[PDB]
RNA sequence: UCGA
């Protein structure tokens, strides 16, 4: 089978941020960058506080060089590049994108001077510096300018993005998902066989039973003990009920 | 007073559009409107169905063959074919290449009311002695739709592929500020257009305020009530 | 979108009508929300520019482009004089129009402080009891979806300079890179012995990285307190001091696996990086 | 389950020193180590989801 | 050596949803024998606790009930998810229990 | 047998879902909370889709 | 100690045939199993 | 939420109660098929589908929505089980 | 081990000036013991810091800014990696692939 | 397919319109530019200036009245007029109030062709003896024009007012996937709208997408230009 | 022996 990257697949990078697919956005509402060029995943950056793992924000400054300069990079662990380093890299892709920009015939959008605006104010980028400077501190810094491809209006302030290696984690919906009505059940006794293999249903945790006495639902764990686990005419009188 | 519209063409692929003046920031409330409208709903094609006499599957492999099924129809929905005839919905294109030769997009069998705009697109490379017979399959629609979500049933060893439509590459729009209008602070309008040449940008643009003003105009007359 | 912004550039310019700080916004000698004195009055550029009747003025003259949600102005809200910023209304508002009755809303909720992890919860604590189960389960929805697109309006990235490193870091590091050598210098002149040189090495590590972390939270309200690390630990979002002590000043002296403390502190940061040594004795 | 497949580098005809690669591996491109894939990531919090 | 005031959490989680078990009289209001403390109580009890009118509040508790295998309301109190008197047939030891289990993943520091 | 699921039957599915929910959990269950009833929406995917909220 | 060879992908199988473990037949159980293997000892470094 | 459920829960002492009285409620109306409602049409709570807007086939919603008018009897002893299904059964099919 | 522990083994990342020590302060343990050694003392260096971590985790990139438990998770995540049909190399790598 | 639109209003003020079903990625389309320019458009009503006797600034009390200069100024704001003709853009209102009482916006003098629409709404209270007259000018703007970027003064000492053109006060607009049939990946457009009570929400969305369309049809003649 |  050839599986496609479906909604609920687990997905990482290496430096130890897991998450799964939640609701892939047409590629029309993305938000983009001035060239129109939309953004593949876009991560939430409050799990990387917590996590202290400062090493995607790296690969991702790394990356937004990349993608620009065109060229890969080698860093071993423990030796490498520098944040001076690195921000010379940007400096360069700045230096090279802006120079793309100008020389198409364009200059600064007003929705970028929107962003540097309230970026001056809170003190993201040197005031006084003309927008040139002021979206270049601002590059290089790993953020820029993003446009809500929903709307249209840029974000009030600026985010950081670039090339991050992400890899697509083993497990996968299209097998860890199951389900079960009425199916096998064990010799011994006439509970149902756990497990997607068997094709049997879930089992009922002892805490799970806890739980249920806890919000006192009678039948329903009374259910979970007999109507649909092991009782003999039980599933059956029910199910012939239900049809 | 009446903004001056101007539109700066490159080929079938690259396009430009100024509208200025306009109202202050109203160059977004426009511009990104028809953005989403032309990267969505533009209609196109990228084939749909392909088959080959010694292929029973997006796997197995084609003597003298470096490229693999999917390797090749990896590069098989990136060929742009437009359709000369507005009434022409489906076609199908011939391919036949033996011997040490590399073929591409320009090597298929011309036919009327089709035309290819990259034909140094790479299809496979072949080496000495392998010999290839390809056919396919190319349908007009809209959006993107799956392999797994259209079916074919064109013969025993028909394969289905993905079909990205969306004649339209990238669009981006940027306003700024024009000297132009009675007035200061504003807007003038440059929407950037980047096609694959199945459409015009022009073309494309026409299409998209198309669907744009008809859905505008679902507004008609709606039942009232009052809580 | 409810905390309140303030800037030093203005600085306490005192004048004698409000016409000097009007022309003074213009000629930007002072900022739209720095705290100023004009007439006898305590007020700032923007209390005094931005003034509405009522709250859809001030979201229509804010969301037309004209203002941000975090700046102090003027307004009226149900028949009172309140001098806050937009995003407070919009907050009560919110509240309000969720409940359906903003009178018990803003009668409940703090138009003063901005709103994070605490408040919102008495806010929803208060609100159950007050109101009822439905009421507030619909509020807790509305506050999720607003809140939400809120989250996404404001575009909080984390950059590797949003962990920004205190200036006095190194001043602190190396006075107590002198006084290692002092307290050595006790234990070769028989004063101390090892383990009372011992002890005193581990707290003056341990005062060291409370002169880092004080600096770290003091740069951080001093400088930026925008910077969305510090708004994560300080509304709740995500993260505590220690944490962020690690991502921007020392990550402190670590543990032998023997069960006592180590000897020589791992120094930089994360954002500046470990060592072979402090990586692996970590 | 997952596939073992190695995607032929060389062309038609060239030379090769001895312990140049020839063909590729599952996770192998040119020889380097690729588990997923280099994407555009954007640190910022989107609509809750 | 000085007698000081526990935590306003503290005392929360000591009398809120609690039950008066006898009379209380300070700063002019009176709570009645028999009242369901609300947090409203909880803190005016604080309060008079300042002002030191009050070092001590007598509740009826689990401890002293007397309801045979389990307790009462008037014992236990506040259903704390409905924030009203507990329902009666609610199994209150399960529930315990299980509000017991929950932080025992975490206790290291 | 054979899977066409005609619309019928998905709209029908929902004539007898809706008004009724079914329980959720979440192993480990500690807190009673390890278990909430939710009323189910027929959706694409074969993911479940679980409130923001309550995942706390 | 002899199982199923990680085949997910030639780095999966590489670490797989790579690693130490103290369990199995001759080594300990989970049972037993305390802070003193489950460290990191002083020597361990470029080792393990 | 279920509309009316602060309402409902101040309708009786225990929580379990209403649990009870509802469920016992649905019954009946599952028993007579909604033919025993204490319900007017316009009262009659309604599912809104693409073929057609008709009755809720939930029974324990209309329970809730019967209740919510306190139209009904609830209590301990109230009546013989005995002729309770003895005229139940016998005014609707 | 012991062979390890008998001799003063130095840093990698110690300041190679072309084949000499450099500065008088010098990284370098015993036993485990990190210490500050004279360029005198120093009998011993380890090749590359390379050698301190497995191959998935040498795999990570900037893995001193990373925590222990990340890292951890990210190396053990790559061995439930699985093969994509167009997959690509990263971007940024410690150049061991 | 085929796009049902509905709308429920109540009163002059508040209305509310749904678009059920669309195609996906549409709504979000046609929210902004609706929301963009209902608020930044749509010509109506606003006082511009206010004069007042015996008050220069626009701080200094006045004696006699209850409430300072600045809370009428606000009370003036929120009132709300109409002209009857196009002719007319600009006029002025008078009013003269004397001994104990309440002034309201019905208290207003009126005008030739002006229809004040707020009939009943608190401006001044006047204690015994109040001495009070005022002049104030009417102008139809568009958008939300403030007193900082327009001076205006007619009389000797006159006070330039925030000018509230925009009859909509407040919109928002929604979008949610609702189901049908097989397919749930529809789009529902929900759109609410206040309006002053000049407008209805329905003339003034109306006008919305007039403004709309009007501005679509600007790609019309291109004039090429190749880079 | 992995997933949470
Ligand atoms: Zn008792």
């Amino acid at each position: 089978q050839k599986r496609k990257l479906q909604v609920g697949d687990k997905l990482a990078n290496r430096h130890g941020n897991k998450g799964v697919v939640a609701k892939i956005l047409p590629v029309e509402d993305m938000p983009h960058l001035p060239d129109g060029t939309p953004v593949d995943v876009i991560l939430n950056p409050l799990g990387v506080p917590s996590r202290m793992n400062l090493g995607q924000i790296l690969e991702t400054h790394l990356g937004l060089a990349g993608y620009f300069l065109g060229q890969r990079y080698i860093s071993p662990v423990f030796d490498g590049a520098t944040e001076p380093e690195i921000k010379e890299l940007l400096a360069e892709a700045f230096n090279l994108y802006f120079g793309k920009r100008q020389g198409e015939g364009f200059g600064v959008d007003k929705r970028e001077k929107e962003v540097l605006a309230r970026a001056e104010k809170l003190g993201l980028v040197s005031p006084g510096k003309s927008p040139e400077e002021q979206l270049k501190e601002l590059f290089d810094l790993g953020k820029v300018v993003l446009y809500d491809g929903r709307t249209g209006e840029p974000f009030e302030g600026p985010i950081v993005v670039g090339q991050m290696f992400i890899m697509k984690l083993y497990h996968m919906v299209e097998d860890k998902m199951h389900a079960r009505s009425t199916g096998p059940y064990s010799l011994i006794t006439q509970q149902p066989l756990g497990g997607k293999a068997q094709f049997g249903g879930q089992r009922f945790g002892e805490m799970e039973v806890w739980a249920l006495e806890a919000y006192g639902a009678a039948h329903t764990l009374q259910e979970m003990l007999t109507i649909k686990s092991d009782d003999i005419e039980g599933r059956n009188a029910a199910y012939q009920a239900i049809i | 007073k009446a903004p001056v519209f101007t539109a700066t063409t490159q080929g079938d692929h690259y396009g430009e559009f100024v509208l200025e003046p306009l109202e202050r920031g109203f160059g977004v409330t426009l511009g990104n409107p028809l953005r989403r409208i032309l990267l969505s709903s533009i209609p196109g094609t990228a084939v749909t169905s392909v088959y080959i006499e010694d292929v029973l599957h997006e796997f197995s492999t084609i003597p003298g063959v470096k490229e693999d099924v999917v390797e090749i129809i990896l590069n098989l929905k990136e060929l742009v074919v437009r359709f000369l005839d507005p009434k022409m919905a489906s076609t199908t294109l011939i391919l036949r290449a033996e011997g040490p030769k590399e073929v591409r997009a320009g090597d298929f069998t011309p036919s009327a009311d089709v035309e290819i705009m990259n034909p140094d697109l790479h299809i496979a490379t072949l080496e000495e002695g392998g010999k290839l017979y390809m056919e396919v399959r190319v349908d007009r629609g809209v959006g993107y739709v799956p392999a797994e979500r259209h079916g074919i049933k064109d013969r025993i060893n028909a394969i289905p592929v993905d079909a990205i439509f969306s004649p339209v590459r990238r669009v981006a729009f940027q306003v700024e500020d024009t000297r132009l209008g009675q007035r200061t602070d504003l807007d003038k309008l440059t929407l950037r257009i980047w096609t694959d040449g199945s459409v015009t940008p022009l073309e494309a643009l026409n299409q998209a305020v198309a669907i744009l003003k008809e859905h505008l105009n679902y507004f008609a007359n709606p039942e009232a009530s009052l809580l | 979108i409810t905390q309140v912004r303030k800037e030093k550039k203005g600085a306490g310019m005192a004048f004698a009508t409000p016409e000097e700080a009007l022309a003074a916004y213009e000629r930007g000698e002072v900022a739209l929300n720095a705290p100023i004195v004009v007439a006898g009055r305590e007020t700032s550029v923007g209390r005094l520019k931005f003034v509405f009747a009522n709250p859809d003025e001030a979201l229509l003259a804010v969301a037309h482009g004209l203002l941000d949600l975090q700046d102090v102005v003027t307004v009226r809200y149900l028949g009172r004089r309140l001098e806050t910023s937009p995003g407070r209304i919009l907050f009560a508002r919110i509240v309000g129009e969720a409940v359906g009755d903003e009178k018990v809303a803003q009668e409940l909720i703090q138009m003063d402080v901005p709103q994070e992890k605490n408040s919102l919860k008495d806010l929803v604590y208060q609100a159950f009891l007050r109101l009822g189960m439905e009421k507030t389960a619909r509020l807790l929805d509305a506050l999720k979806y607003y809140g939400f697109t809120l989250s996404t309006t404001s575009g909080i990235t984390i950059g590797i300079d949003d962990a920004v490193i205190p200036e006095e870091k190194q001043r602190y590091l190396e006075e107590a890179d002198r006084k290692l050598r002092q307290i050595e210098q006790a234990y070769e002149m028989g004063f101390l012995t090892d383990r009372e040189r011992y002890d005193q090495v581990i707290q003056l590590w341990t005062e060291t990285t409370e002169k880092v972390t004080q600096a770290v939270f003091k740069n951080f309200e001093e400088n930026y307190p925008f910077n969305p690390l510090y708004v994560m630990a300080q509304s709740g979002a995500r993260g505590n001091p220690q944490q962020i002590r690690q991502l921007c000043g020392m990550r402190g002296l670590m543990q032998k696996p023997s069960g006592e403390t180590f000897e020589v502190p791992v120094r930089s940061s994360f954002r500046e990086g470990l060592t072979v040594l402090e990586y692996f004795i970590s | 389950g997952t596939a073992f497949d190695q995607r032929p580098r060389v062309r038609v005809g060239q030379r090769v020193k001895k312990g140049d690669l020839l063909a590729d591996g599952p996770a192998s491109e040119e020889g380097f180590l690729a588990l997923g894939q280099n994407v555009l990531v954007a640190i910022m919090p989107f609509d809750g989801y | 050596r000085t007698l000081r005031l526990r935590k306003r959490s503290d005392i929360e989680s000591g009398l809120y949803g609690r039950v008066l078990a006898r009379e209380v009289e300070a700063l002019g209001r009176r709570l009645e024998e028999g009242r369901y403390l609300s947090l409203e109580d909880v803190h005016f009890l604080i309060k008079a606790a300042e002002a030191g009118e009050v070092r001590e509040v007598p509740v009826r508790s689990p401890l002293t009930c007397q309801t045979r295998y389990g307790v009462c309301q008037k014992c236990y109190g506040y259903d704390l998810s409905m924030a009203r008197p507990v329902s009666i047939g609610e199994a209150v030891g399960v529930v315990a229990a299980e509000s017991i289990g929950e932080p025992g993943t975490q206790l290291t520091m | 047998r054979q899977r066409d699921i005609k619309d019928e039957v998905w709209d029908a599915l929902e004539e007898v879902i809706h008004g009724k929910v079914v329980l959720l959990n979440r192993a480990p269950t500690l807190h009673r909370l390890g278990i909430q009833a939710f009323q189910p929406v027929l959706v694409e995917g074969q993911s479940i889709q679980l409130h923001p909220l309550v995942c706390e | 100690l002899s199982q199923f060879k990680d085949e997910t992908n030639p780095l999966s199988s590489l670490r797989h045939k790579r690693r130490i473990s103290a369990l199995g037949p001759g080594g300990l159980t989970r049972e037993r199993a305390g802070f003193d293997v489950r460290d990191v000892h002083r020597t361990h470094y470029g080792r393990i | 939420a279920e509309p009316g459920i602060d309402k409902l829960f101040g309708m009786v002492d225990s929580k379990y109660r209403l649990t009870v009285v509802v469920a016992k409620r649905a019954q009946q109306l599952l028993r007579h098929r909604f033919k025993n409602t204490v319900l007017e049409p316009e009262e009659r709570p309604k599912m809104r589908t693409l073929e057609g807007l008709y009755d809720d086939p939930n029974a324990v919603t209309w329970a809730m929505k019967e209740l919510l008018t306190g139209r009904l009897f609830f209590g301990e002893n109230l009546v013989p089980e005995d002729r309770l299904q003895k005229e139940m059964e016998r005014l609707y099919p | 081990a012991s062979e390890e522990d008998r001799y003063t083994i130095a840093q990698a990342n110690t300041p190679l000036e072309g084949d000499r020590i450099a500065t008088d302060r010098v990284v370098a343990r015993r036993r485990g013991e990190p210490v500050i050694v004279a360029p005198e003392e120093v009998e011993f260096m380890d090749v590359s810091p390379k050698q301190v971590f497995s191959l998935n985790t040498n795999l990570i990139p900037f893995l001193e800014h990373d925590d222990a438990n990340r890292a951890l998770m990210g190396s053990n995540m790559q061995t439930q990696a699985v093969p994509l049909i167009r997959a690509q190399a990263p971007v940024v790598m410690t150049g061991l692939e």
